[PDB]
RNA sequence: GCUUGAGUCUCGUAGAGGGGGGUAGAAUUCCAGGUGUAGCGGUGAAAUGCGUAGAGAUCUGGAGGAAUACCGGUGGCGAAGGCGGCCCCCUGGACGAAGACUGACGCUCAGGUGCGAAAGCGUGGGGAGCAAACAGGAUUAGAUACCCUGGUAGUCCACGCCGUAAACGAUGUCGACUUGGAGGUUGUGCCCUUGAGGCGUGGCUUCCGGAGCUAACGCGUUAAGUCGACCGCCUGGGGAGUA
């Protein structure tokens, strides 16, 4: 559950950390693993294109099944798995005849729970059909945005997707920023709420906790110098300009979508 | 509430037939006690007070009431 | 819950007297025999009957002169949270000796002036008078 | 084993629908332990209020003695299936025998 | 609520007969069925507070009649309490 | 007087809408029992079978809903 | 030892008793469109506010949140706080008829422990309506108030904390006794159902009153009458339920 830790050490001291027994313990399924090499944010030109990225544990992919492809076929959730890559816990599920997967576990998932992909198969927790047969205001997780394209919207712990409305080909999904999207109906998702929901809850205490979640220290723009930021500069701790991005665009408020061509899948703007 | 006018009829006893009804419906009071919210204490204070006012107007009619009074 | 059922017998006795009543019954019991019989003697009853056989329950025919009741006032003495025990000279005089104190003293139950002629004290439990 | 009264309204369009429907509810319920007291098939009528715009729905009512779990299942088939429109379950107290 | 079949088998597994349904141990006996079936209740629920003060008075009768027997019979008692699975 | 004793019935059913019918008003609303004498077990029956009857559209709510 | 107190079983009843989940209908607001026009809203009177960028009115569609009109009752349930659509699942207590069983297992309770309205606190959601604070317009000598137009926390949910109220029938809990009358509510028994009935017998409850009590008001078989057991409390007003 929610372990708050003891006083022992300041850094110690103010640890809130998610206690999970049901997750196995012991090594991951080395079939379904590949190596993940760092960046640092740094793209094929060698410069930084992201910052505050950089360090951290060393850390292995885990092939997780988005797209469900097997369909008809029953699956047995073997156990549940923690996946360095994601807020997520990941389920490892054995399917009928010997092929075996990661998912995204859904929330009341455990070992033992039979789960079905196809357009055919329930609607409990964690099974995955198109959004054909899939009932109007079910909570949905793991959606598509395009026919076999995989499974994008609602992957993070505790989030999901609403289906609010349907209309001809297109169903009308509430976001979990509160945008009203379209999407085609023949894009699967899997039923229910994904899991690990009291993930948001660790406040991790120290500096050296995100820095071994990969996290890379913030220099705020007014400690800097004038060439270095556009905030910085001063004798002593003035500001006297909008706030702006280290690249002088205008943060705090100003919009920056321009896409034009999925405007029209927006049906009403995040709020 | 809805009134139908029967053919071959006067206005004024339409009218009427419209005005009993929501009479009876209790239109106009319904609407009167939701215009303002009231304390349930106040509901619960006008209800027993009510009850209270009533029994002593009969018990008055009743039995202090029979009686001659010149 | 019933924690003195002799003063539950004299105030049986002082409602049935103040509610002008025949004949009061209750649950029977030795010491309430003794005391009744004790009133039957001195005059406050005049009858107690008993009658059950696992069940007994007492009956004491309650007494009226013309008007009133012949017992004025009754009170208990000795109650379960103050036990009062007195000495042979010590012993007490009700309404300068006109009404009873009935005295269960370690001969048996009696009156006040039963125990100061027989030269002994004992529990006092109720002032009748 | 309680005794359930079952009312659920069916679509008109799909009221054609109703027997076979009917059949595997009855087939949902007689293999497991539980008995049909009554099956009163109404039949379509006017509704009081447009239920999703719409009026004159089919009407059937059944009787059950049944376990618990199953008539669990059966609202989970009231549920997501589409010709329902209204589905009321109860438990009464003792077995109902005519209509 | 410990229906009709559940307090038989009780009855006639404590009692002098299966007539005899007031004793100390077919009441403790049947006190102990209900408190461990409503222990099985309060695992969810969690803020049934009226149940919990049914539960509550089932418990204290429980222990005054066992404290009861206790004075009685030593000998039964602690037969029972070895039979049932209470500490004291 | 109460017609539900006179009858002598053991639990006001909600499905024959003639009584329920009789025993509401024309607005739709519940008559109340001072004026239909009924006893006062009938009427919460009645109150209960009426408001079930007004869930499965055997009974308006109001008159007036579109 | 015994069965009168207390308890257990069998069987039926009434119930907003609790906890979880789901669903229905009206209404308010918002969003989108149609029609159509210069007002709407509001007041003791006005103004701020909204509206010629199309308001308010009306029709259709949808989105959410909250509370459950009628029933509704000087009704009911609960130890109190309190609990109102409907349905299901888990569950507590009370009560009645006829029996049977144990055999005083009982009553009260310092300290202790639990439940405890509303407001408030913490974390995470949710947010229609209402609305502290706040702003504007009024009234006024002034108006940091009532009044009006807005409006955040909060009200709602999950989980903990707080532990106080005019938490009140200002009436501790239990047991017994002591004239009555009219009601309500919920069981059960009998007479010919001979008739929307007559007769009793239990529980709970509202009003009036007898003796008695009371400083009086008033209470009055549900006592503030007559008694018993245990507990809590009071000792002039203020300072002060303060340091």
């Amino acid at each position: 559950a929610v372990v708050k830790c003891k006083p022992t050490s300041p850094g110690r001291r103010h640890v809130v950390k998610v206690v999970n027994p049901e997750l196995h313990k012991g090594k991951p399924f080395a079939p379904l693993l590949e190596k993940n090499s760092k960046s640092g944010g740094r793209n094929n030109n060698g410069r930084i294109t992201t910052r505050h990225i950089g360090g951290g544990h060393k850390q292995a992919y885990r092939i997780v099944d988005f797209k469900r492809n097997k369909d008809g076929i029953p699956a047995v959730v073997e156990r549940l798995e923690y996946d360095p890559n994601r807020s997520a816990n990941i389920a490892l599920v054995l399917y009928k005849d010997g092929e075996r997967r990661y998912i995204l576990a859904p929330k009341g998932l455990k070992a033992g729970d039979q789960i079905q992909s196809g357009v055919d198969a329930a609607i409990k927790p964690g099974n995955t059909l198109p959004m054909r047969n899939i009932p109007v205001g079910s909570t949905v997780h793991n959606v598509e945005m395009k026919p076999g394209k995989g499974g994008q919207l609602a992957r993070s712990a505790g989030t999901y997707v609403q289906i609010v409305a349907r209309d001809g080909a297109y169903v009308t999904l509430r976001l979990r920023s509160g945008e009203m999207r379209k999407v085609e109906a023949d894009c699967r998702a899997t039923l229910g709420e994904v899991g690990n929901a009291e993930h948001m809850l660790r406040v991790l205490g120290k500096a050296g906790a995100a820095r071994w979640r990969g996290v890379r220290p913030t220099v705020r723009g007014t400690a800097m110098n004038p060439v270095d930021h556009p905030h910085g500069g001063g004798e002593g701790r003035n500001f006297g300009k909008h706030p702006v991005t280290p690249w002088g665009v205008q943060t705090k408020g100003k919009k920056t979508r321009s896409n034009k061509r999925t405007d029209k899948f927006i049906v009403r703007r995040r709020s | 509430p809805v009134i139908k006018v029967r053919e071959n009829e006067p206005f004024d006893v339409a009218l009427r037939r419209f005005k009993r009804s929501c009479e009876k419906a209790g239109v106009l009071a319904e609407v009167r006690r939701r215009e303002f919210y009231e304390k349930p204490t106040t509901e619960r204070k006008r209800a027993k007070a009510s009850a209270v006012k009533r029994h002593a107007k009969k018990l008055a009619r009743e039995n202090a009431r029979r009686t001659r009074l010149y | 819950s019933m924690q003195d059922p002799i003063a539950d017998m004299l105030t049986r006795i002082r409602n049935g007297q103040a509610a002008n009543k025949a004949a009061v019954t209750m649950p029977s019991s030795k010491l309430k025999v003794a005391i009744a019989n004790v009133l039957k003697e001195e005059g406050f009853i005049e009858d107690f009957k008993v009658e059950g056989d696992t069940k007994p329950e007492l009956e004491l025919t309650l007494k009226y002169f013309q008007g009133k009741a012949v017992v004025e006032s009754i009170q208990r003495v000795s109650r379960p949270g103050l036990r009062i025990y007195k000495r042979k000279d010590e012993l007490p005089k009700v309404m300068a000796g006109l009404g009873i104190a009935v005295v269960s003293t370690s001969k048996g139950v009696m009156t006040d002036r039963a125990a100061r002629q027989a030269g002994l004290g004992g529990e006092i439990i109720c002032y009748v008078a | 084993m309680r005794h359930y009264e079952i009312v659920f309204m069916v679509h008109p369009d799909q009221s054609e629908q109703v027997p076979g429907m009917i059949e595997r509810y009855t087939a949902a319920i007689t293999g497991a332990e539980g008995k049909i007291h009554r099956l009163e098939d109404w039949g379509r009528r006017q509704l009081a209020y447009p239920i999703n715009k719409l009026h004159k729905a089919h009407y059937v009512l059944m009787n059950v003695e049944a376990p618990q779990e199953v008539i669990d299942e059966l609202e989970t088939t009231f549920r997501f299936n589409d010709a329902v429109i209204r589905s009321m379950v109860m438990r009464t107290k003792h077995a109902v025998t005519e209509a | 609520s410990l229906s009709t079949e559940a307090t038989a088998k009780i009855v006639s597994e404590f009692g002098r007969d299966a007539n005899d349904t007031g004793s100390t141990e077919v009441q403790v006996a049947l006190l102990t069925a209900q408190i461990n079936h409503l222990q099985g209740h309060f695992a969810e629920h969690k803020k049934d507070h009226h149940s919990r003060r049914g539960l509550l008075r089932m418990v204290s009768q429980r222990r005054k009649l066992l404290d009861y027997l206790k004075r009685k019979d030593v000998a039964r008692y602690t037969q029972l309490i070895e039979r049932l699975g209470l500490r004291r | 007087f109460c017609r539900f004793t006179a009858e002598g019935v053991q639990e006001i059913d909600y499905k024959d809408i003639a009584t329920l019918k009789n025993y509401i008003t024309e607005s739709g609303k519940i008559v109340p029992s001072r004026i239909t004498g009924t006893r006062a077990k009938y009427q919460r029956q009645l109150a209960r079978a009426i408001k079930r009857a007004r869930y499965l559209s055997l009974l308006p709510y109001t008159d007036r809903h579109q």
